[PDB]
């Protein structure tokens, strides 16, 4: 059986319903090995993986989505242990139009198959020098509302926020 | 908190945000 996790930051897709501008990696485990992928999305498109770049256990991620209007802007991957950076530009023609009400860092159970992909134990992931930009300012995530993951009859994560870090356990 | 089978984490509601950013540490999987 193979088990995934994703961790991502993004623009709008909770009380935003058109549109989500993410970014982020995959973790897998199957079997022994190990399988890592970094990808973007402008929800409601597919998301598409970013082929030029090597994400392995322990790296150091940088992870940044900037809208230049409601229907433009770009994801951008950096590898700060490898000094790789990659960014994909949104010129236009996407297929939703964002709100710009919703900023976050998630660690997502995607969808996969039928449902949702087996949930993977990964410990913990933080999010340091957390932050989102509104009307040329800069803001924490300290007044942020927090989620957690609940799958039949079972709490499986715990989330905690600082004034510049989220942190989100495996339970 | 706020319980949803699919997101865990912190999200803002409010307006005008046109920028998100956040470094973390690839981690270590195992099965859940």
């Amino acid at each position: 059986e193979e088990y995934c996790a994703s961790a991502w930051v993004g623009i709008d897709g909770d009380t935003c319903e058109t549109a989500i501008l993410q970014t982020g990696v995959d973790f897998c485990y199957e079997d022994g090995q190990t399988s890592y992928d970094a990808w973007y999305e402008w929800y409601p498109d597919y998301a598409y993986d970013f082929s030029d770049i090597t994400i392995s256990e322990g790296d150091s991620i940088k992870v940044t989505v900037e809208a230049t209007s409601k229907s433009s802007g770009s994801a951008t991957v950096e590898n700060l242990t490898t000094g790789q950076s990659v960014t994909h530009t949104f010129s236009g023609n996407v297929e939703g139009d964002l709100c710009e009400t919703n900023a976050e860092w998630i660690v997502e159970d995607f969808e996969s198959g039928d449902s949702l992909v087996a949930f993977a134990d990964f410990g913990s992931v933080t999010f340091t020098n957390a932050e989102a930009t509104s009307g040329g300012s800069t803001v924490g995530p300290s007044d942020a509302t927090v989620m957690d993951i609940e799958q039949d009859g079972s709490v499986l994560t715990e989330t905690s926020v600082s004034g510049d870090s989220v942190t989100v356990t495996y339970v | 908190e706020e319980y949803s089978s699919n997101w865990a984490g912190a999200v803002l509601i409010g307006d005008g945000y046109t920028k998100v950013t956040g470094e973390f540490t690839v981690p270590s999987v195992s099965a859940g």
